[PDB]
């Protein structure tokens, strides 16, 4: 039945100088890379006719597929039993527009079998419908319904696509890079009419864009090389 | 999980014939529903401004003439009418689509600030 | 009068009431920048129509209190150094150079700093 | 309402001031006017301070009922609508209601009288102390409302007092005050759209034979911004009216069909017909026993008089503005008291006028 | 571990007396707390009125006036370059190996061979014709064996524990806890 | 490409009639002397002959109801800008960088 302790008053360790050691973080992911490279190549090979290309950044591998190769290659990476990736996590998109096809479409799937993620790219235009993955992932009806909400992206074979996240009736893609962040329109409680009305927008402090006072200098360098030493054309070496 | 009350599948079409079809089947359907339109938004106009003014907005895309302009106004169009089917939208919406309103001289438009 | 209340000047010329309201500061008649809009101007408003203007919020000038300060004078050194007598709490340090025949003020605090040797053509 | 109240962005008043507008119109945008609406909290008043608000014109609003006027405030901007409290018995107040505006709006009157207030202090003397003041406050442009039937020489007090407010107005505020006299204004929650579809209407024949021309309020709002918003209408004098002529007795029956109410009519006590002179002695008495602004005797002679139309006047061709007709607006203001909806046009209404006359 | 604690031991207001001897015969379990904090321990010196003054920590390579040159430890300067492998690069690997496994011939008879994967070539090709054993040992795995999808953390594993270890609900209720094994 | 694709975009009208874009590559700041900003291009929007900036009576703020006063777009290539421009029937106008003239700089000339 002693009586508590003052937490206050009970000594504390003495530390000199701290040394921790500095160590590039990407070192750590160099296991992780190769793995992902060959797990890469090998979706590749089984699929020439599919995958243009795959990437890989530290530990997420990318594969790179045209709006026809969607289904086929969400399909094989479902199905197969090396990369069982039943769960989709996410549909997204991201505006381009010095590109041909603005609108980059990407899906995020996770393996809990093997306890991974891949990644697929697939691009669009403003009026090239996509394929619809609802087919095969339940989880992606809404995920589709939200990138037609905000981006206008045709999604070919969808069974309910409408708007979920803006107002009924409202006019635009807002994450397309044309459509400014104040919108278009407002709303106001108009005395006459009894209801709440629309009207063009009219903002009483107008947006400072200070975005102009950005780096003139460049500001991180080229990077660095970590391909695995596996994945490099060897060098024809000097004759005699 | 199923679809809700008088949703389609999005299918992106490849005819030009095909799509006239659905237009025009498209277009009764809006006019059935106008009586509905009034009573359940309690318009303050007879239906027949209602099925008035549904008409004008279709001929305002008849012209176009690449195809895959043609599936994304059809797309958008079912996706008006299943809104308004569903009582989705307000009452101060409603109103406010059927409740839109000669230029002025130079000099007039000069005198006040003009654009 | 609102010739002085509407003309920015260094320094006033009639000595300043608390109770009159339409000074730009309590301790100051005149405003203290070319832009600073007069308070005699600023609550001729309907806003204040029906208000307590001696509620209102009137903090004193500042330009008035900073040269009620004297001015430090160094000793044998031509370099003074300012960090707003607060170290962490204070400006950043920055060394002002006393070469010239005049009091330089310090850009963060106002302070002004003048060398000895100069003090009695100063106070002239 | 449109997009801009204004002709042109520089405004020059009687007394030298030069306004210069800024923005499109919308709710961000100024006139540079700063107009005071009295009575602001009455049926007209909304409307009015709502239209000036709305495209930036500042407006005091004098006030006494401390919650009627909160809903003002969602019609302006920050800064916009302004809150004098005020009473007519106070001057100091009136003269700060009128300090550093450049329009004035006396909508001030009544047609029934209280126990602090008569009829004679409310029409007569409230006007002609706004007008003393808002002249001696430099006020560029006065505008003042009367009833349709100002005449000095009617026995009935309402336009008694009404007629001779007209001339202390231009007595005290000088030759410059325009002067309008709207018809009986229908509008959602109207005094006039009330009494006729209110159902137990106790001397119903008494009351209902009075004939007028019925017209719109937003109009009486919008032609209210027009003469402000002109110089050229002052010193005039406006008599704003409908074209088609309706009697009360017409409407109350008409109202009767769209409303849907055999047996129950006669038994709810919707026809409650009675002898002349209880009604002159039941609204003699609630005069002293009832709280509430009721049906009083004033009222009652008003029932025994048309509308007159004081030809020398003005109207709405005027202001280049086409009258509202009673019959494309009388429907969506009996929605609030009204298978599928039966929904009234212009025809159906009309139609419905002839079946009420034909026996 | 995460045993029952006596009241006493808690830092929270309790009764004394014969107060305490009535809680005890009362209540269900007497080791519950009345969760009012100790007025005497809980924030007595407020974080206003503090005794500790506070010093900026720094790790001495990277806060050191000596051996502390920037461009050593400017590790955002050194991140991995984003590298895309296309169909053609896939092919130049499987067909010309490696950087580590070279499979190219040298001087420009080996600069010839690199020359011919630095335009377009199809994968569909290259796996038609080159050796099984190429497959077998560059595409697949330990003699033709899929590869499979790579695990984020090779350390993931559980194992079943029971209520005598995980303290949790017991064997009816319908959950099982999993710890690291 | 060819399509009239502003159809389907939504935006109002206004930005097809009444308002004019610039298709630009921002050029060099006098005061900088990096040379990083004038690499990408970039589209913006004409003001508004009136509405454009106006002070806010009360305190004194910049009202405006110009929508794209604060929209700047950013592109790689000059091409993709004018495709881009052209898909949703921008009525733009190209402005052409200014390009600095080569003169070698030597040490030895302040004498030579
Ligand atoms: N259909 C109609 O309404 C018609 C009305 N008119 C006349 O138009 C004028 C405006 O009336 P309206 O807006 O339509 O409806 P109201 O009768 O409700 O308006 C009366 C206004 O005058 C104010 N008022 C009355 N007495 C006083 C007082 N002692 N002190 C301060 N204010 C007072 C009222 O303030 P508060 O609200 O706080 O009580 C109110 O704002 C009236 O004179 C009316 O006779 C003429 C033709 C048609
Ligand atoms: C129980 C007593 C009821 C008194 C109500 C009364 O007397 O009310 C009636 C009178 C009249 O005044 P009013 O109601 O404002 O008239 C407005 C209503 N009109 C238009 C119908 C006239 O009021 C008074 O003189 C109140 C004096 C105080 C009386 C004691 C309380
Ligand atoms: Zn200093």
């Amino acid at each position: 039945e002693e009586p508590l302790p003052v937490l206050r008053d009970l000594p504390r360790p003495e530390y000199g100088e701290l040394h921790a050691p500095v160590y590039n973080p990407a070192e750590k992911y160099k296991e992780q890379i190769e793995e992902l490279h060959k797990f890469g190549r090998y979706i590749m090979g089984c699929l020439p006719k599919f995958v243009q290309q795959f990437s890989v950044w530290k530990d997420e591998l990318v594969i790179y597929v045209a709006p026809s190769a969607l289904t086929q290659v969400a399909t094989f990476l479902k199905d197969h039993t090396s990369a069982q990736f039943k769960a989709c996590m996410d549909v997204t998109a991201a505006d381009y527009p010095t590109r041909t096809n603005r609108f980059d479409v990407v899906y995020n799937l996770l393996s809990v079998r093997h306890n991974s993620r891949i990644r697929i790219k697939t691009y669009a235009s403003e009026v090239s419908p996509v394929p619809s993955v609802v087919p095969l992932f339940q989880g992606a009806n809404w995920f589709e319904r939200e990138t037609y909400d905000l981006f206008g992206i045709f999604f070919e074979g969808h069974p309910d696509l409408r708007r979920i996240m803006t107002d009924y009736g409202f006019q635009g893609h807002p994450l397309r890079k044309d459509f400014p962040t104040t919108g278009y329109t407002e709303v106001r409680y108009d005395a006459e009419k009894r209801r709440v009305v629309y009207e063009p927008l009219e903002l009483t402090q107008a947006w400072r864009n200070f975005t102009v006072g950005s780096s003139v200098w460049e500001q991180v360098g080229d990077g660095k090389d970590f391909t695995p030493e596996s994945f490099k054309l060897p060098t024809p070496a000097p004759d005699p | 999980t199923n679809p809700t009350a008088f949703a389609q599948t999005t299918r992106y079409v490849k005819d030009s014939t095909e799509m006239r079809t659905l237009v025009l089947n498209l277009y009764r359907r809006y006019l059935r529903h106008s009586r509905g339109f009034v009573n359940n938004y309690n318009l303050d106009i007879p239906a027949s401004q209602v099925r008035t003014k549904i008409r004008q907005e279709f001929e305002r895309q008849r012209f176009v003439k690449d195809l895959p302009l043609k599936n994304v106004l059809y797309m958008k169009a079912q996706m008006e009418f299943q809104e308004l089917v569903n009582f989705w939208k307000q009452q101060c919406h409603v109103m406010q689509y059927f409740e839109s309103i000669k230029g002025d001289s130079f000099v007039q438009k000069f005198l006040k600030g003009a654009q | 009068s609102t010739k002085e209340l509407t003309t920015a000047r260094i320094k006033d010329i009639s000595k300043p009431d608390e109770n009159n309201l339409q000074q730009q500061a309590p301790n100051r008649i005149s405003p203290w920048s070319k832009s600073q809009k007069p308070r005699a101007e600023a609550q001729d408003n309907v806003r204040f129509a029906v208000k307590d203007l001696a509620k209102q919020p009137r903090p004193y000038a500042a330009i008035d209190l900073i040269y009620k300060q004297p001015i430090r004078y160094i000793e044998h050194d031509n370099v003074a150094v300012c960090d707003g007598n607060g170290g962490a709490q204070g400006h950043p340090k920055v060394y002002i150079n006393l070469d010239q025949n005049k009091a330089i003020p310090c850009g963060y605090c106002g302070l002004r700093f003048a060398q000895a040797a100069f003090k009695e053509d100063i106070e002239s | 309402v449109s997009t801009f109240p204004l002709k042109s962005d520089i405004n020059i008043t009687k007394s030298g001031k030069t306004l210069l507008s800024v923005g499109q119109g919308g709710r961000s945008s100024r006139t540079g006017f700063t107009a005071t609406v009295f009575g602001g909290t009455g049926f007209l008043g909304r409307v009015v301070v709502s239209k000036l608000a709305k495209h930036g014109t500042n407006v005091v609003v004098p006030f006494r009922n401390d919650r009627a006027r909160r809903q003002l405030k969602v019609n302006g901007d920050l800064g916009v609508v302004n809150f004098v409290e005020f009473d007519i018995r106070n001057l100091k107040s009136i003269e700060d209601s009128v300090k550093y505006s450049d329009i004035v709006i006396n909508l001030i009157g009544t047609e029934h009288f209280s126990k602090n207030f008569s009829i004679e202090d409310v029409n007569i003397g409230a006007a002609e102390r706004i007008a003393k003041a808002a002249k001696e406050a430099g006020v560029s442009r006065l505008i003042h409302v009367s009833s349709y039937n100002a005449n000095p020489s009617s026995s009935s007090d309402f336009y008694a007092t009404k007629g001779i407010g007209e001339q202390v107005v231009r007595d005290n505020f000088g030759p410059d005050a325009t002067i309008v006299r709207p018809a009986p204004m229908y509008f959602r929650n109207s005094p006039f759209l009330n009494e006729l579809l209110q159902i137990k209407a106790l001397g119903g024949n008494v009351i209902f034979k009075k004939e007028v021309y019925p017209v719109h309020a937003l109009q009486v709002g919008e032609a209210i911004e027009r003469i402000a918003f002109d110089d050229a209408t002052a010193g005039q004098t406006y008599e704003l009216f409908g074209k088609e002529r309706y009697s009360k007795k017409e409407l109350r029956e008409m109202i009767k069909h769209i409303i849907h109410i055999g047996y129950y009519p006669y038994s709810a006590g919707f026809y409650l017909p009675a002898p002349e002179p209880f009604l002159y002695a039941f609204a003699l008495i609630r005069q002293y026993i009832s709280s509430q602004p009721r049906f009083n005797v004033d009222q009652l002679k008003r029932s025994h008089i048309n509308q007159e139309i004081d030809q020398s006047a003005k109207t709405f061709t005027d202001l280049g503005m086409v009258p509202d007709e009673l019959s494309e607006y009388l429907y969506r203001y009996v929605k609030p008291h009204i298978q599928n909806r039966t929904v009234y046009s212009k025809e159906d209404i009309e139609k419905l006028r002839d079946y009420v006359n034909t026996p | 571990s995460g045993g029952p604690v006596p009241v006493f031991k808690k830092y929270t207001t309790g009764s004394k007396g014969i107060w305490e001897k009535i809680r005890q015969l009362l209540t269900l379990v007497p080791n519950r707390s009345t969760g009012n904090p100790l007025v005497k321990n809980y924030r007595v010196p407020p974080p206003g009125s503090q005794t500790l003054k506070y010093k900026d920590p720094v790790t001495i390579p990277a806060g050191d006036i000596v051996k502390n040159q920037y461009y050593d430890r400017d590790h955002r300067r050194n991140y991995p370059r984003l590298v895309a492998f296309d169909q053609t690069k896939v092919s130049g690997l499987l067909t010309l190996g490696s950087a580590q496994n070279p499979r190219i011939s040298v001087g420009e008879k080996g600069q010839k061979e690199l020359a011919v994967f630095d335009q377009s070539v199809s994968l569909s090709s290259t796996l038609a014709t080159i050796d099984p054993k190429v497959v077998k040992s560059e595409l697949l795995a330990e003699g033709g064996s899929p590869v499979v999808a790579p695990s984020l953390n090779k350390k993931m594993k559980f194992r079943l524990t029971e209520e005598s270890e995980h303290g949790m609900y017991p064997e009816d209720y319908p959950i099982r806890i999993f710890a690291q094994n | 490409t060819d399509l009239a694709k502003e159809l389907v975009s939504g935006a109002p009208k206004e930005l097809i009639t009444e308002r004019v874009a610039r298709i630009y590559q921002e050029a060099k700041a006098a005061t900088q002397s990096g040379q990083h900003n004038t690499e990408t291009w970039k589209i913006d929007w004409d003001i508004l002959n009136k509405g454009n900036r106006w002070e806010n009576d009360l305190m004194g703020y910049q009202s405006s109801s110009d929508y794209m006063q604060g929209t700047i777009l950013k592109f790689d290539t000059r091409e993709g800008a004018i495709r881009f421009a052209k898909g949703q029937g921008w009525d733009y106008y190209i402005q052409e960088p200014k390009v600095r003239r080569f003169v070698k700089k030597d040490y030895s000339a302040n004498f030579y």
